[PDB]
């Protein structure tokens, strides 16, 4: 995928004018255009994007979210979480092994540079009774402590990190709760519905600009356009 | 440099090649087919490519079969994502087999069901679709004599449905007191409204496989975002 | 009842070798044996 910038300016002119329940009051109307804005061209990406990069785009998309907000940017807890893997952490110390493996103590270890997880090793003996929301068990809904006031996007992004040192598998289920308390419950619910080619066809594309129609080996879309051709009467 | 008519779209169908030029992609609207994720996704998908006069036809107890076979097909695309333990082979189960299988349903329907509104369900041809499905249209891709017997396993628990008795298990959803159970709604329109009921959370046991069969690969694509954040965050 | 189970090289299961055949449990189901994808593993 190679957007030119006439497709962003194709985005703007499905922004500018066409206004969902069009309020006439511009206090409403710029946070509406900015919602339908960022819905729409996560939209029309998404429908020519993997699900494999879904999610790293959703991510983009909290991230300029949050840079845009005014909001507590915890920036230092991002960079500590985008970049853990490859920090060095320290070497011989062993935290643990109660409940704990290995690799989830050097974990622990990596994550205790971090300011408001400063107590890490005694937080994980003193909750003892919480032997099944920090590792193991389900850990999608609950999650153990916080990081004071913080905003619930700064515990969503704390929960974030906190997975990702413990329990690293549901780390795309807390990706997609954390685009859902920062951007929205139904953000990305419509790309589980199927593709509806025909208004995406009849409206939203251009005559001169043509529908490339990507597929996976395996997987072709040729009776989808003849089956789009058969019920709009067309012949192709 | 052309200006064509504007209820014109020039639809160009390829697989994802590196052949394919970056003018070429910079100059069309890029949709990319996937087999879908999950189980209700992909029935979504299933039931709005079946056709509404299709199903609604005589007799009733077509969509009852209709969803047994969407159900079938979603479970058998969605092990392909499992491999090597929901398919010993990566098989192409593409939208052709379903296809084949819906005209070898409708063509047993009809001569079975002789223009009847309703079969009592002892009546209904199990042996004619279980082994034309088995042999020829979903066995034809089967190599081994493993996958051929799962194959057999997963129609003879699923087409029996106790002669379409509800309190029926489709699966197990969760091994601790939880399962899926048969919708009793005898129209379409109940078992679409079923289908947008189900859960948005999915695990591996929906198909009958381990819980943990995901859960390393689900890591591993964690770890596969954060490497995406390193082009990124890195061009940042 | 009694489980056949291919023995595979490895854990990509593109090599099968021979079959074992297994006594079941007298609470376990052999479908649950066939779906969950039981087999043998001699390199790993």
């Amino acid at each position: 995928y190679q957007y030119s910038l006439q497709f962003f300016l194709d985005i703007y002119h499905n922004v500018l004018y066409e206004n969902p329940n069009l309020v006439t009051d511009h206090t409403q109307r710029l946070s509406i255009i900015t919602k339908d804005l960022f819905q729409v061209a996560f939209n029309r990406v998404a429908r020519g994007m993997l699900h494999q990069d879904h999610i790293t785009f959703a991510m983009l998309l909290a991230r300029i979210k949050l840079k845009g907000t005014g909001e507590p940017t915890y920036d230092a807890e991002f960079q500590h979480f985008l970049r853990g893997n490859e920090i060095v952490l320290s070497a011989g110390s062993t935290p643990r092994i109660q409940g704990l493996t290995v690799e989830q103590a050097e974990a622990v270890v990596r994550l205790s540079c971090l300011p408001a997880f400063k107590d890490l090793i005694a937080k994980v003996q003193a909750d003892e009774q919480f032997g099944i929301w920090l590792d193991s068990s389900s850990p999608e809904q609950t999650v153990p402590y916080l990081w004071t006031p913080a905003t619930p996007i700064g515990q969503a992004i704390h929960r974030l990190l906190l997975i990702q040192a413990f329990r690293p598998d549901r780390l795309l289920a807390m990706a997609h709760m954390f685009v859902s308390t920062n951007l929205g419950e139904s953000f990305m619910s419509i790309m589980e519905q199927p593709l509806d080619l025909t208004h995406i066809v009849g409206t939203e594309v251009k005559p001169n600009t043509p529908v490339l129609m990507c597929s996976v080996p395996g997987y072709d879309a040729s009776g989808h356009v003849e089956d789009l051709a058969a019920e709009q009467n067309t012949q192709i | 440099s052309l200006q064509p008519h504007a209820c014109f779209r020039l639809f160009l169908t390829m697989e994802i090649n590196p052949k394919v030029p970056v003018n070429l992609l910079r100059a069309g609207r890029i949709f990319v087919f996937e087999p879908p994720p999950g189980v209700k996704a992909n029935m979504l998908r299933t039931f709005s490519s079946i056709p509404v006069s299709r199903i609604c036809k005589s007799p009733n107890e077509r969509a009852r079969l209709y969803f047994l076979l969407a159900w079938f097909h979603a479970i058998i695309q969605e092990r392909l994502r499992y491999a090597p333990l929901g398919w010993s082979k990566k098989y192409e189960f593409g939208e052709s087999d379903l296809r084949s299988a819906c005209d070898t349903v409708d063509t047993w329907l009809d001569d079975t069901a002789k223009g009847r509104q309703n079969i009592s369900p002892d009546k209904i041809p199990w042996s004619a679709l279980k082994t034309l499905m088995a042999q020829s249209i979903y066995g034809g891709r089967v190599d081994n004599e493993f996958d051929q017997r799962l194959l057999n396993t997963f129609l003879e628990r699923l087409f029996t449905t106790r002669s379409f008795d509800s309190e029926f298990k489709l699966a197990c959803k969760v091994d601790g007191h939880k399962d899926i159970q048969m919708p009793d709604g005898i129209r379409r329109e109940e078992f679409v409204q079923w289908v947008e009921l189900l859960p948005d959370t999915q695990t591996p046991s929906w198909l009958g496989l381990p819980n943990n069969a995901e859960r390393v690969l689900l890591t591993t694509q964690g770890v596969d975002m954060i490497s995406k954040m390193l082009k990124m965050q890195m061009l940042e | 009842s009694v489980v056949t189970l291919p023995v595979y090289l490895n854990f990509t299961r593109a090599d099968l070798i021979f079959t074992v055949d297994f006594e079941i449990a007298t609470k376990e189901d052999p479908r649950s044996f066939y779906e969950r994808g039981v087999a043998v593993l001699c390199t790993e």
